[PDB]
């Protein structure tokens, strides 16, 4: 295996959960969003980092790197925590702490 | 095959 | 990231590295303000790990990085480690990050925002480039 | 939030 010293990036597309289930079946839950299967893959050590999408001039956290192919296959979608499903919990935790 | 990343 | 490319240094200023006591990078995270980082629950962070902000080259000693202590770990109650669902943790920093050109926050969505299938997004990190 | 001072190049 190869770990990079320098920060890496990749562009990759969002999938629908319905379509992502063709790869992963019932493992895909509403609080997940799939991305990739596009010739890149997140991989071990990427977890917890961002999946960001740009709109109206700014980058928004849409996913958190979570899980996927045990071989980091570039033809299988990666699975990310779906931030829209989780953001109400975030904002509250901040405001209460 | 799934795995934490 | 397999088959990605090297980033412009400092161009993903919310990206942090979660490192253990030995300095080993084990996960990424994202700054959402000066006091809080969002990461994955399954990263298993505790208050003995540290958040490293401002890094590009983890093999370089010449970067002005911020090694930030973690005061508290907030694992979302909904996290199910058996299904890896609701995979999110918040880290409250002991001392605020100092924002700069290379250290700043990512935006968060509203719960009702739509991100359509087929949209091209970006992911970043120091994960493996070859399995 | 969300607007890097050092613009990313993809």
């Amino acid at each position: 295996a190869n770990t990079p010293d320098r920060l890496q990036q990749a562009s990759l597309p969002l999938l629908s959960n319905t379509n992502c289930k063709k790869y992963w079946g019932t493992k895909i839950k509403d609080a997940m969003i799939c991305a990739g299967a596009s010739g890149v893959s997140s991989c071990m050590g990427d977890s917890g980092g961002p999946l960001v999408c740009k709109k109206n001039g700014a980058w928004t956290l849409v996913g958190i790197v979570s899980w996927g192919s045990s071989t980091c296959s570039t033809s299988t979608p990666g699975v990310y925590a779906r931030v829209t499903a989780l953001v109400n919990w975030v904002q509250q935790t901040l405001a209460a702490n | 095959g799934s795995w934490p990343w | 990231i397999v088959n990605g490319e090297e980033a412009v240094p400092g161009s993903w200023p919310w990206q942090v590295s979660l490192q253990d006591k030995t300095g080993f990078h084990f996960c990424g995270g994202s700054l959402i303000n000066e006091n809080w980082v969002v990461t994955a629950a399954h990263c298993g962070v505790t208050t003995s790990d540290v958040v490293v902000a401002g890094e590009f080259d983890q093999g370089s000693s010449s970067e002005k990085i911020q090694k930030l202590k973690i005061a508290k770990v907030f694992k979302n109650s909904k996290y199910n480690s058996l299904t890896i669902n609701n995979d999110i943790t918040l880290l409250k920093l002991s001392t605020a990050a100092s924002f700069s050109q290379t250290v700043s926050a990512v935006c968060l969505p509203s719960a009702s925002d739509d991100f359509a299938a087929g949209t091209t997004c970006v992911t970043t990190g120091w994960g493996l480039t070859r399995y | 939030c969300g607007v890097p001072a050092i613009q990313p190049v993809l």
